[PDB]
């Protein structure tokens, strides 16, 4: 038994952390090891959420160029879609306005998105100011959130929050 | 633990058996007007049958479904560990026979992942009934 079913997308360059995002809240796991993604994955899991379960379907995509054609496949079912970067890494951030441009492309129109400033906990190699994401992303009309799936900040709230925005189309 | 599901499959048959001789009998009464007592003692045990008959489908579809799950869930695992191996080779090393295969393991992949996204929308199909 379960109440509802809501397709989540994870976009973004290789190596800025999406997949230890969705590990993270997913296993409650974290690799130190870069594992590539290839072409595309997704996993389940069923959150209690407001009173109310809800299971999440989010999927992953590779974030090399080479199956960036697989990928892009993917957008249309998406009902939400977070954006992430990596906040030690300038040119990740660089391409969010590329990635954004794929999404309104090919994602549903009211799709909803989310920019993530991943590793949020590598401050000795910060190369993109938390100022310069919230900002980003207001300019968008985006909500942003920085995480770090290996301090495990503010990846449940990022999912959670995608979720309640979601259902919040309903009710 | 799939054994389970095989043990189902032969008390469904049971049910079915005797579910078949109830349904005769309460149909033969009925058709004559021969017994009503007896009547709503079959059609009593009739009605017991059919949602015991019922739940169990219930029970295996949800059982079938979740082996299906685990079995392409590791065929996945197991072809995505295979593959990362394969591509960490460089590309003037192999033959193209293999580099021709290797994109057919990659379509492969892709089609696992699309059977099991299949799984996902077919278990919310079963659920939409109670
Ligand atoms: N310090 C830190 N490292 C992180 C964090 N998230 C991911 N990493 C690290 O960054 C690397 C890449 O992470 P990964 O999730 O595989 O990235 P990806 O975006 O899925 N890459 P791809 O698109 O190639 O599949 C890994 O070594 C991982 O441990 C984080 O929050 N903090
Ligand atoms: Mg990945």
């Amino acid at each position: 038994t379960y109440d509802y079913l809501f397709k989540l997308l994870l976009i973004g360059d290789s190596g800025v952390g999406k997949t230890c995002v969705l590990f993270r809240f997913s296993e409650d796991a974290f690799n130190s090891t870069f594992i590539s993604t290839i072409g595309i994955d997704f996993k389940i899991r069923t959150i209690e959420l407001d009173g109310k379960r809800i299971k999440l379907q989010i999927w992953d995509t590779a974030g090399q160029e080479r199956f960036r054609t697989i990928t892009t496949a993917y957008y249309r079912g998406a009902m939400g879609i977070m954006l992430v970067y990596d906040i030690t890494n300038e040119k990740s951030f660089d391409n969010i306005r590329n990635w954004i441009r794929n999404i309104e492309e090919h994602a549903s129109a009211d799709v909803e998105k989310m920019i993530l400033g991943n590793k949020c906990d590598v401050n000795d190699k910060r190369q993109v100011s938390k100022e310069r994401g919230e900002k980003l992303a207001l300019d968008y009309g985006i909500k942003f959130m920085e995480t770090s799936a290996k301090a495990n900040i503010n990846v449940e709230n990022a999912f959670f929050t995608l979720a309640r925005d979601i259902k919040a189309k309903m009710d | 633990v799939v054994g389970e599901l095989a043990a189902l499959e032969n008390e469904q048959k049971q049910i079915d058996t005797r579910a078949a001789l109830v349904e005769k009998r309460l149909r033969y009464l009925m058709d004559t007007g021969r017994n009503t007592e007896e009547e709503e003692a079959m059609a009593q045990e009739w009605f017991m049958l059919v949602n015991k008959k019922n739940a169990l489908i219930r029970r295996m579809n949800q059982l079938s479904l979740l082996e299906k799950e685990h079995d392409l869930e590791r065929r996945y695992e197991l072809l995505n560990r295979e593959l990362r191996a394969m591509l960490a080779i460089e590309d003037w090393q192999k033959t193209e026979a293999q580099k021709r295969r290797e994109q057919l393991l990659l379509d492969e992949l892709v089609a696992l992942v699309n059977k099991r996204d299949a799984l996902v929308r077919d278990l919310d199909a079963q659920e939409k009934q109670a």
